[PDB]
């Protein structure tokens, strides 16, 4: 659970993203399939996500 | 309904505490019969020069001597001209030594005679070194003029600046943090690597504890909006802003709720001097008990529900609550620990060094949780996992002069020192660079 | 019955302590006691105050509760229809006070 800090592609592919909480930011990276389903929801610069990590 | 001041106690009433005169005029010579005894090379007097409390003594002490304003008043009817404590604030021609708002002095007609009742209250009949604090990035004719007067005026062995919270961060025994000190003037945030502090990098928020009384004064000038019948001074809501504010945890929630009827008796605040159940105003204004009736002791009360926590919340979110166009206290310490440390090359860790203490120093800051709002901000900023420990002094309005006064006769110190000789060739706006001090130029 | 306080007035001096240090040889100089707008023209540091970008949540001006919306006539921040009454009904000359005390 968190806000997106920042959505920063990496390679030119991998992408990075803050998750930031009230209890601290992460980083995550994600990759380039998991980011093709982030990217068909609406999700820009500070929305809330929740992000499964294994499926 | 009768019920809902029926059953209500009657009120708990804190008076004016006007920062009036006090009776006491010594003339304490008993510190010079001590300073002559101590071998030289370890005596030096050390002045803090504090916009809202010049402080001055000796350095192998541990309080200082004096603590005075700025004020001073000359008049005539004989022509009185004294200064310092000794205003009683009954004639009043008060003009201060620091520019209102800026710790910059740039009145030194009236610094002239505050340095003029320190010498003659500590004893001087007749040559001592002389530490003087001074303000972050302080403007070079300020410091040419105030040498000017310290050699050309009275006559010194040598004087040496430094900054007052980088003094309280040596005397506190820290070596690598983020010293954030909320002043009387304006709010520094200082990094220090290894007992050196990063002045490239500093960053003042323009608010204080002067800004802190004339904004409450504003609002309870527009609160009391069709004339209250009472002197509203300046120094009067400084002294209600001192006992009657503190930073809000969670402050959305506890805002909007606050003027709920239900438990208003123990958030309001009130202070004395010398239907309407429906309505918010009257509950804003005047409280829960029923209206004034124009009596002796009711007109003349100022009650405050949202001022307690309005006004020491412009730290945290400027742009909104007064409007002054800057940022707030946790977002300028997040650009400064996660945008700026990380991106100056020549030091090891910037999150695993920075954050093992940052303290707060200044005066402005003893209100009821205020270090926990910091932490709460700096643990929403920084990465999961960082050590952080936000503490503050021990002394905090007297440590920066503490600090001065353990550093004012060691080797350092003692290979910073501007003599006479120098100050004559070197010209005035000459810099010994310390690692306290401004950079040099 | 004033004779304590003007012994008090009198005391309480300057000019009654000789100054034993202070050097008549010095000479004041009138061109001081300036401003920063001065100070800053001279030498045309002290430049490190940063301002924000940020979306900032607006509260009330008149009372400090939050306010979500404005108006046209006053431009003022307000929280409900009481507050609105009495700005839409408030003697002249303080509408702008408000505004000031805000920035
Ligand atoms: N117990 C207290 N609770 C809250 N605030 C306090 C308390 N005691 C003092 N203050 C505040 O501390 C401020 C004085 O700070 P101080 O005189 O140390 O600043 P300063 O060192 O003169 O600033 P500068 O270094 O810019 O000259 C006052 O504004 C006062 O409101």
């Amino acid at each position: 659970e968190g806000e997106v800090t920042e959505m920063t592609p990496e390679e030119a592919s991998t992408l990075l993203i803050g998750l930031k909480s009230a209890r601290g930011q992460k980083k995550l990276r994600l990759d380039p399939s998991i980011y093709e389903a982030i990217q068909k929801e609406r999700v820009q610069v500070g929305d809330v996500i929740y992000i499964e990590t294994n499926t | 309904r009768d019920e809902p001041w029926k059953r209500l106690p009657p009120p708990t009433v804190y008076p004016v505490k006007e920062a009036r005169f006090e009776k006491y005029i010594p003339p304490q010579l008993d510190g010079r019969e001590r300073a002559l005894a101590q071998p030289p090379g370890q005596v030096a007097i050390v002045i803090d020069n504090g916009s809202h409390s010049v402080r001055a003594g000796w350095n192998f002490e541990d309080k200082p001597r004096l603590a005075i304003p700025p004020i001073m008043s000359k008049y005539r009817d004989k022509t009185f001209s004294f200064a310092g404590s000794d205003c009683y604030a009954a004639r009043s021609h008060i003009r201060n030594a620091f520019e209102a708002g800026t710790g910059i002095v740039s009145n030194w007609d009236v610094m002239e005679h505050v340095l003029d009742y320190v010498f003659v209250k500590l004893g001087m009949n007749e040559d001592m070194p002389i530490v003087m604090t001074e303000a972050v990035a302080n403007l070079p004719y300020s410091r040419k003029s105030m040498s000017e007067i310290i050699f050309e005026c009275y006559g010194a062995p040598s004087l040496v600046y430094g900054i007052d919270s980088l003094f309280s961060f040596r005397h506190n025994q820290g070596q690598t943090g983020l010293v954030v000190s909320s002043s009387y003037s304006a709010t520094h945030v200082i990094p220090v690597y290894n007992r050196k502090a990063l002045l490239s990098q500093a960053i003042r928020l323009n608010w204080g504890g002067w800004h802190m009384a004339e904004y409450m004064l504003k609002l309870l000038k527009l609160k009391y909006y069709t004339g209250f019948p009472g002197k509203l001074n300046s120094s009067q809501t400084e002294h209600m802003v001192r006992d009657f504010c503190y930073v809000s945890l969670d402050y959305d929630r506890e805002l909007a709720g606050y003027l709920d009827w239900t438990g208003l008796e123990d958030r309001e605040r009130i202070v004395q001097y010398p239907d309407w159940s429906k309505s918010l105003l009257h509950a804003f204004r005047y409280g829960p008990r029923p209206f004034d009736p124009s009596s002796q002791a009711e007109t003349h009360r100022v009650h405050l529900n949202v001022e307690r926590i309005r006004v020491p919340e412009v730290l945290f979110q400027p742009a909104a609550i007064a409007g002054v166009d800057q940022a707030g206290l946790v977002e300028i310490a997040g650009d400064i620990l996660c945008q700026r440390l990380p991106s100056l090359p020549g030091i090891q860790d910037a999150p695993d060094a920075f954050l093992r203490d940052v303290f707060l120093t200044g005066g402005n800051t003893l209100f009821q949780n205020f270090d926990e709002r910091l932490r709460q901000g700096l643990m929403a900023l920084l990465p999961v996992g960082a050590p952080l420990r936000v503490r503050r002094a021990q002394d905090a309005i007297l440590d920066a002069w503490r600090g001065a006064a353990g550093w004012a006769c060691t080797e350092e110190a003692k290979a910073a020192w501007i003599t006479r000789e120098e100050y004559l060739e070197k010209g005035g706006e000459y810099i010994k660079e310390h690692d306290l001090g401004n950079a040099f130029a | 019955a004033q004779a304590a306080h003007q012994a008090l007035v009198e005391q309480l001096d300057l000019h009654s302590i000789h100054k034993t240090f202070r050097n008549p040889n010095w000479r004041p100089n009138q061109r001081r006691n300036k401003t920063i707008k001065a100070i800053l023209g001279e030498s045309q540091t002290n430049i490190e105050s940063a301002p924000s970008l940020a979306p900032m949540k607006h509260y009330c001006d008149v009372t400090g509760l939050p306010a979500p919306y404005l108006d046209p006539k006053t431009r003022l921040r307000y929280h409900n229809k009481e507050i609105f009454a009495m700005i839409r009904n408030l003697p002249q000359g303080m509408g702008e006070q408000f505004l000031e005390a805000r920035g």
